[PDB]
């Protein structure tokens, strides 16, 4: 009963198969969860190495040959562009449902009954989700719950050195763009830059937009302060006669000649520029003047510039000049002859930065810019990677917190107790009936995985711990007293993840839940395997 | 090459027991899941029949035919796409000992199969319940259980009754003893498209009698409003006309270029005269119409429509009774096509309409289809097109059979309780049939997780010594009674997938070898 | 390089259920089921069997086949052993149980294939056959009244033979009727005292002639030359008989006792002894009127020339069985010793006779009037040596049968020719409708299992079984104009042969078969069947 050029699973071959290759996917990603996890090494052939530890890029990048490990992954990269975050966390609870629902289906349980009980526990668990968050308050002095969360997720993918930089530089980064004010958060005023040749530790934040092209002159000043920003798009290089011309001669002098008379059309336009630049705060304390110019810039009229005390740029990047519109307020000259002092802005201080390979130019310490810039700086391709991965997390689980006030505290309690409350609730409510304690068990004993996945990684027993924190729990219990318990991974015991500073995202542990219930429904229920095509 | 004795007939009979195994679990709400690998690294977990038996591919050609027999059926009939193969499959699996351990000849078994086809067709009208078809209360609660549960629940109290209006305006309920029982002649792939009009919610959906054309009028000083309609379709257009063999234009002063325009008005002039000879309201050509042609039309009180594809005039000729004549001389008096109802053209959700609908019974009707998105426009034609299926299957026969395997199950105690009385060689396919039958409960039991042998044994006890109307419990799995649970099927689609079954069973055994020929 | 894991026994033969070992062993009965398919039946057929020997051995029994196959699978152990016991307890009816085992195992595969538990497959097995063994009383038609006439005999006799030697039935039955008649008593409707056994009836064959030319003896036959001058006696009545075990010569002590002739001497004075003591006990014995002597060892020279002289018949039996049957005979005593002819001790013999049957003389002792004998000899003639076999086969079943006619359902008269079977196989279906839960599953097939002996008949005749068999069926279920079913309700499963429309009825022909019989094999092959089934591992250790 086959057919030629096809492979056909029987019986349970397709479930044990499934099995089989969700725990391969699970050991592959059960090593790199949580703050003690490791780092996986990536060789793409080509001689560039990654190395990477968020869940999502290592599932991308890497390549899959198992089918049902592809499904796992695809299914699980979901997070991604719903929560940003979780994706390591449903893979193990696939692996960890799928090991117990083959356990009871060694033992005689029928697939779709495991699919009910995981669908009642799945209920159940959303239950106790909406009943065991907290609620975040609107205060705009939630600096240090901010601090705590870019901590949280940022000891995740760091070495735990680079998280003193990181945290406020996220912190403020997510603040600054998103005002105490309902408006709306938008990850896109924030830009990442990356540079080379530095320290990992020099990552800084700026407050407003850095300019990749810098000065050419000498003799421009290295810092402006209170500078006004011109932006202009008349090109400044060197320009020929209107009409048809040419240079016909037999010595240079001619044509060095023409070329000195040509130049007037080009002086007349400095000549505006200049008188601009006095009129507008040219001699008074405290000021200077910036000009942008995104188009090029001849090196007379660089010189020319130079000599005035201005600070000019050349051949910008239009995008800069579209966010420079914002973050310094200027408006970009069309014209010289219709060129008006309210086209110039205003901002800080304006520094020039010069590295071995090129030269930057910093606009930051704007009134109201709508915008920052965090600058990753390392010395390695990998580094730079890292750093860039961990900033962009820190950044989606800051945007997540303050759009989604839920929170739920982190350190494994979360799951602990909901395993403990399925346990308890399920078993004394029956309400399907008893054929489905079986994967009411077998969910509750898949939902333990993280914490025992954290406890194995940090180096410690996961036995002792979990019984401490299952005492510590009964204790709460019998006290009649509202208690969050979690793990310690530094110490080993029970730690409180209200007071140490360890918290988890609503969204993220609801689509982590859902997506992971799912995954187990869908391959659980796989009867057989069929190809064709071929 | 070639293959002779019994070799042939186990090979054909093996290809349809494979071909049946796939989908053997893809019937109940609790049918399980099937993943499709193909070559590449890409793979679906999809549960669809439909999708499993078409991205199957089968080398044996009996296999080839068992699968164009159900996507065949697919559209043929509204459901029963698994039904029918894995009710072939069981029938032949059945068969198969006789043929190859009895020695029984295949055209005993044929007989039998046919017999037997007809013995259950006996049954199931006998087993079978009646429905009102006439009140709107209990055909909206019927066709609900193919429009709930689905992405149209939020509207499906509008969504019922949208396909029912539009299946009773293309249904036609007549019954005589001149013309005989049309069958309702009910025709919804042609005479029923959906149209998605933007904007607007499902509610204000509503169903046209006649055909709904887009085709707005072609010159803005035209009369948007009849009356007294009447339409006449062409094809020739009202244009310049050349010789049938190579035409010439030799031209020699300038000026004299406006003799071809004036040769043009002059046979566009003739050919609306005659087009206005029959008292028309509407002119509709297929073809290009000149602005002259729309001028002389115009004086003479009436519309006109060009360039419209033969699909609106294929409709309009069902909902009107215009005639099409191919050249405008050979017009006649009687291709005037009366009987119409209006040209209203009011603009529903920023978009152009021509209603030609009528208070007459042309077996074709439009509907006016009404939504917030694109995407709710397709999703709501889907599920309308899958509703008016489902109530044309209803309505054909007035009457539905229980669902959950309970009419399987009476047909197999019936059929075995008669094959006991026959008294001939043929018995023993009556019986493989009756066992075969049994095929739909185990594969319900089956995926119900539940006892294979105990739960179906009590069915069959049940229903030999009970009513016929106990069945397998889609949720809890125990035998219940599919009145009370409300587990029903219509009765078309089980006489359907039977007969089907059987024939596609009968002809298989027909085939007693596979040689190479071109 | 592959791996074995779950093996920790041994790398000796073993078998389990997880590979399907229930239908495996199945499969293996298969093998000799087939064999023993094409024995019942009125039209079966030997096969040609090679022992060990070197010799050819043709015959239509089933029994003797397995006995001379090689078993090795213990499953088929388990139907020989069923057969052993059939034929051992009842004589009669060994292919109905292999056959009816082999059809209720196959049936059991069909079960297990279906799903259905091995234990529930047991318990409806044995709920049907607790049922049939109660129908069987009710389907009794004919009884025997033990009037022991051979008319009465023949009834039973007949269709023993049938499926034993096809086409000889009417002169075999008539044979052993006519033997066992020479040795039943003056008794009539009395089962609970035995009267008849099964060694009472003894069978010879001859070389030459046809079976037309068979004739019965009314009492022991020795196949051997007499080596002697005297070849018979006279007429005269009651001739004493003196029976001895010690060879006919000089009379010597217990040990040594041996005589030999070195030289003159030694040769004068032992050849004198000889011939005094041999004269002087052979006088003594003619005293006392012996007029024969049988010794089961040898006779001297001197020995054989007193018995001339003296006129006693001379004949050495050196087999003891034949010995014993001649002391029944006669009532004559072993004799250890020589010229002791005791009175109480000497035998009578009315006549006794050489007699030539085919070219071959054999001496015959009969009783007429006194000491009458309970023994009877069937002497058969045969140019062909496979015939003669298989008649002698037929003639030990039939004797065998014969005995069967006691009182625990040995009169009792079954339908045979496999109506009795259809409508078992009919009323097993209903009781299986009416029987709830999973047993109906069980009893239809041990129903179904019937079929078999119809179906083997019609295959063995050469007749089309997808016409037979629904003519069967609609024979033995009929509709009559009544609430009781009449007209001919015993049809059976005819051979023809030449020419023929559907089945004859049983009373046509009188094939019955017997209760007993039948009800013990029934019995016996679905124990062998529950036993077989009942195995779902086979574990052995390596010798």
């Amino acid at each position: 009963l086959l057919n030629p050029k096809a492979e056909s699973l029987r019986r349970d071959a397709a479930l044990k198969v499934n099995v089989t290759s969700a725990e391969g996917l699970q050991s592959v990603l059960e090593t790199n969860l949580g703050p003690k996890g490791t780092l996986k090494m990536l060789v793409d052939g080509a001689g560039n190495i990654k190395l990477t530890k968020d869940g999502k890029v290592l599932l991308t990048e890497m390549q899959i040959q198992s089918p049902t490990a592809v499904l796992i992954a695809r299914a699980a990269a979901a997070q991604d562009e719903i929560t940003g975050d979780g994706t390591t966390t449903v893979v193990c609870l696939v692996g960890e449902l799928l090991r117990q629902a083959h356990r009871f289906i060694q033992e005689g349980v029928h697939p779709r009954i495991i699919t009910d009980g995981f669908e009642i526990a799945r209920k159940e668990s959303m239950k106790f989700l909406d009943e065991f968050k907290i609620s975040k308050t609107n205060l705009s002095n939630d600096r240090e719950f901010l601090l705590q969360v870019a901590r949280s997720s940022l000891l995740t993918k760091v070495d735990a050195d680079l998280t003193e930089v990181l945290t406020p530089i996220v912190t403020d980064a997510v603040l600054s763009v998103y005002d105490a004010q309902a408006d709306n958060l938008d990850l896109h005023m924030v830009e990442i830059m990356q540079m080379q040749h530095l320290s990992p530790k020099d990552t800084t934040f700026i407050k407003g937009l850095v300019l990749d092209h810098g000065g050419r002159h000498p003799d421009m000043p290295t810092r402006v302060k209170n500078a006004y920003v011109l932006i202009l798009n008349v090109s400044l290089e060197y320009e020929k006669t209107e009409v048809n011309s040419g240079f016909f001669y037999s010595s240079a002098d001619q044509r060095d000649k023409l070329a000195a008379s040509e130049r007037k059309f080009v002086d007349a336009k400095l000549k505006k520029i200049i008188d601009l630049k006095n009129e507008v705060c040219g001699m008074d304390p405290d000021k200077g003047f910036v000009i942008i110019n995104q188009k090029g810039i001849d090196p007379m009229s660089l010189d020319v510039f130079a000599k005035h005390n201005i600070l000019a740029l050349r051949r910008a990047k239009r995008r800069n000049m579209e966010r420079l519109q914002l973050v310094t307020g200027g408006e970009a000259q069309n014209s010289v002859e219709d060129l008006s002092p309210q086209i110039l802005g205003f901002s800080g201080l304006v520094y020039q930065e010069t590295i071995g390979e090129e030269k930057f130019t910093y606009v930051t310490e704007n009134t109201d810019p709508k915008s920052c810039t965090i600058l990753i700086k390392g010395s390695t391709h990998y580094a730079l990677a890292q750093t860039k991965d961990a900033v962009r997390d820190g950044l989606r689980a800051v945007a997540n917190v303050l759009k989604d006030k839920n929170i739920i505290p982190g350190a494994g309690a979360f799951y602990i107790a909901l395993s403990r409350y399925l346990r308890s609730a399920n078993m004394n409510k029956l309400g399907a009936k008893g054929k489905t304690k079986t994967g009411i068990e077998a969910f509750a004993e898949a939902l333990l995985v993280i914490p025992k996945t954290l406890v194995k990684n940090s180096g410690f027993d996961p036995l002792d711990v979990l019984a401490m924190v299952e005492d510590e729990l009964d204790d709460a219990q019998d006290s009649d007293e509202t208690r969050y318990v979690g793990v310690d991974l530094n110490i080993g015991d029970s730690c409180d993840p209200t007071i140490e500073g360890i918290w988890d995202s609503y969204r993220v542990l609801r689509n982590a839940i859902t997506g992971a219930t799912g995954i187990a429904s869908n391959l659980l229920l796989c009867d057989e395997l069929l190809r064709a095509g071929r | 090459e070639r293959t002779t004795g019994r070799q042939a007939q186990i090979s054909n009979i093996t290809a349809a027991k494979a071909v049946a195994d796939v989908i053997r679990t893809c019937l109940g709400p609790k049918a399980m899941l099937k993943m499709l690998l193909d070559p590449m690294g890409g793979l679906v977990l999809t549960n669809d029949g439909h999708a499993i038996l078409r991205e199957i591919d089968v080398a044996h050609p009996a296999a080839k035919s068992m699968l164009e027999l159900s996507r065949t059926q697919d559209e043929e009939v509204g459901d029963g796409t698994t039904t029918v193969i894995i009710l072939a499959g069981e029938i032949l699996a059945q068969c198969a000992p006789y043929l190859i351990e009895k020695n029984i000849h295949p055209v005993i078994i044929i007989q039998a199969l046919k017999k037997a086809l007809t013995d259950a067709l006996e049954v199931i009208k006998q087993v079978s319940k009646p429905v009102d078809v006439e009140n709107d209360a209990a055909m909206k609660k019927l066709i609900q259980a193919s429009i709930g549960t689905k992405y149209v629940i939020h509207w499906s109290e509008k969504m019922c009754e949208l396909a029912l209006d539009a299946v009773k305006t293309v249904r036609k309920d007549l019954g005589q003893t001149v013309e005989g029982e049309p069958n309702f002649e009910i025709d919804i792939k042609r005479y029923v498209r959906v149209e998605k009009i933007p904007g607007g919610d499902v509610l204000d959906s509503r169903v046209l009698k006649g055909v709904l054309l887009n085709k707005d009028v072609v010159h803005p000083k035209m009369s948007r409003h009849i009356e007294n309609p009447r339409v006449v379709l062409l094809d020739c257009p009202l244009e310049y006309k050349k010789g049938e063999s190579q035409t010439n234009i030799e031209i020699e002063k300038e000026e004299d270029w406006n003799r071809i325009l004036q040769i043009e008005e002059e046979q566009v002039q003739l050919m609306c005269e005659q087009i206005l000879a029959v008292r028309p309201t509407l002119v509709i050509t297929e073809k290009g119409v000149s602005d002259l042609a729309q001028h002389y039309l115009l004086k003479g009180g009436c519309s006109v429509l060009r360039r419209v594809k033969k699909s609106d005039n294929n409709r309009i000729a069902r909902v009107t009774g215009a005639t099409i004549v191919n050249r405008v001389e050979d017009l006649k008096e009687s291709d005037v096509g009366t009987n119409c109802g209006l040209f209203k053209v009011e603009m529903i959700g920023d978009e152009y309409f021509s209603f030609l609908d009528n208070c007459k019974e042309p077996k074709a009707c439009t509907i006016m289809l009404r939504g917030g998105s694109k995407d709710i426009l397709n999703e709501i034609d889907r599920n309308l097109q899958d509703a008016m299926a489902v109530a044309r299957n209803v309505m054909l026969s007035p009457s539905l059979s229980p669902g959950g395997g309970a009419t399987e199950m009476a047909v197999s105690v019936k059929l075995a309780e008669k094959a006991k009385q026959l008294e001939g060689i043929q018995q023993w396919p009556y019986q493989a049939v009756a066992d075969a039958m049994e095929c739909i409960p185990r594969t319900l039991i089956q995926n119900a997780g539940g006892d294979p042998i105990r739960l179906l044994s009590q069915l069959r006890a049940k229903h030999a010594q009970g009513n016929f109307t106990t069945g397998i419990d889609g949720d809890k799995g125990k035998i219940v009674d599919m009145v009370s649970y409300g587990i029903w099927e219509p009765e078309v689609i089980k006489q359907q997938s039977v007969k089907t079954a059987i024939e596609s069973a009968c002809l298989l055994l027909r085939v007693d070898d596979i040689v190479s020929g071109v | 390089q592959n791996p074995n894991a779950g093996l920790f026994k041994q790398g000796y033969n073993s078998y389990s259920n997880a590979d399907g070992q229930i239908i495996k062993s199945i499969a293996a009965i298969r093998e000799l089921h087939q064999m023993c398919l094409t024995s019942m039946g009125p039209c079966g057929r030997n096969k040609i069997i090679v022992n060990h020997l070197g010799k050819i051995i043709i015959t239509n029994d089933a029994a003797t086949m397995l006995r001379e196959l090689d078993i090795v699978h213990p499953a088929v152990k388990v139907l020989v052993m069923a057969t052993e016991q059939q034929k051992i307890d009842m004589g009669d009816g060994t292919n109905l149980v292999m056959i009816l085992a082999g059809e209720l195992l196959n049936v059991s595969e069909k079960l297990i294939s279906m799903g259905l538990s091995a234990v529930e497959i047991i318990q409806g097995y044995n709920m049907a056959r607790k049922f049939t063994l109660k129908e069987l009383d009710e389907m009794v038609v004919g009884e025997i009244t033990d009037k022991n006439d051979k008319n009465e005999l023949l009834k039973m006799i007949k269709p023993v033979i049938s499926s034993k030697k096809y086409g000889s039935e009417d002169i075999l039955s008539e044979l052993v009727s006519e033997a066992v008649s020479h040795v039943l008593p003056v008794a009539q409707q009395a089962g609970e005292i035995p009267y008849f056994n099964v060694d009472s009836i003894r069978v010879v064959k001859i070389m030459g002639g046809s079976l037309s030319n068979s004739t019965v003896i009314k009492g022991m036959v020795f196949n051997r030359e007499p080596e002697g001058h005297v070849k018979s006696l006279s007429e005269d009545k009651k001739h004493k008989v003196a029976v001895f075990t010690c060879p006919l010569d000089i009379a010597n002590t217990e040990t040594k006792g041996t005589v030999l002739l070195h030289n003159a001497q030694e040769m004068l004075d032992f050849s004198k002894g000889e011939e005094k003591q041999i004269d002087a006990m052979m006088k003594e014995i003619a005293d006392m009127g012996v007029e024969c002597i049988v010794a089961g060892a040898g006779v001297g020279e001197l020995a054989l020339h007193y018995l001339n002289r003296y006129g006693i018949l001379v004949l050495k039996v050196p087999s003891k069985f034949e010995l014993r049957r001649l002391c029944r005979v006669c009532g004559a005593t072993p004799l250890p010793r020589l010229g002791a002819p005791t009175p109480e001790e000497l035998g009578l013999v009315e006549t006794v006779k050489t007699m030539e049957i085919g070219g071959d003389r054999v001496t015959v002792f009969k009783q007429e009037q006194g000491e009458i004998s309970r023994t009877s000899t069937i002497i058969l003639r045969g140019a062909t040596q496979n015939n003669l076999d298989d008649i002698e086969r037929a003639i030990d079943d039939g004797v065998a049968a014969v005995k069967g006619l006691m009182k625990p359902s040995g009169g009792k008269l079954l339908p045979g020719a496999g109506a009795t079977e259809i409508e078992l196989i009919s009323r097993i279906t209903k009781y299986g409708e009416r029987t709830p839960g999973l047993l109906q599953l069980a009893i239809k097939q041990f129903a179904v299992a019937f079929e078999v002996v119809p179906r083997t008949l019609a295959e063995t005749a050469g007749l089309d079984v997808n016409e037979v068999l629904p003519n069967l069926y609609a024979a033995h279920n009929v509709t009559e104009p009544g609430a009781v079913k009449t007209d001919h309700l015993y049809k059976g499963v005819d051979i023809d042969g030449e020419s023929d429309e559907g089945v004859k009825d049983i009373r046509e022909e009188n094939i019955y078969d017997m209760l007993a019989t039948k009800k013990f094999a029934i019995n016996v092959a679905t124990e062998a069947a529950t036993t077989v089934l009942s195995i779902d591992q086979i574990i052995m250790a390596k010798k």
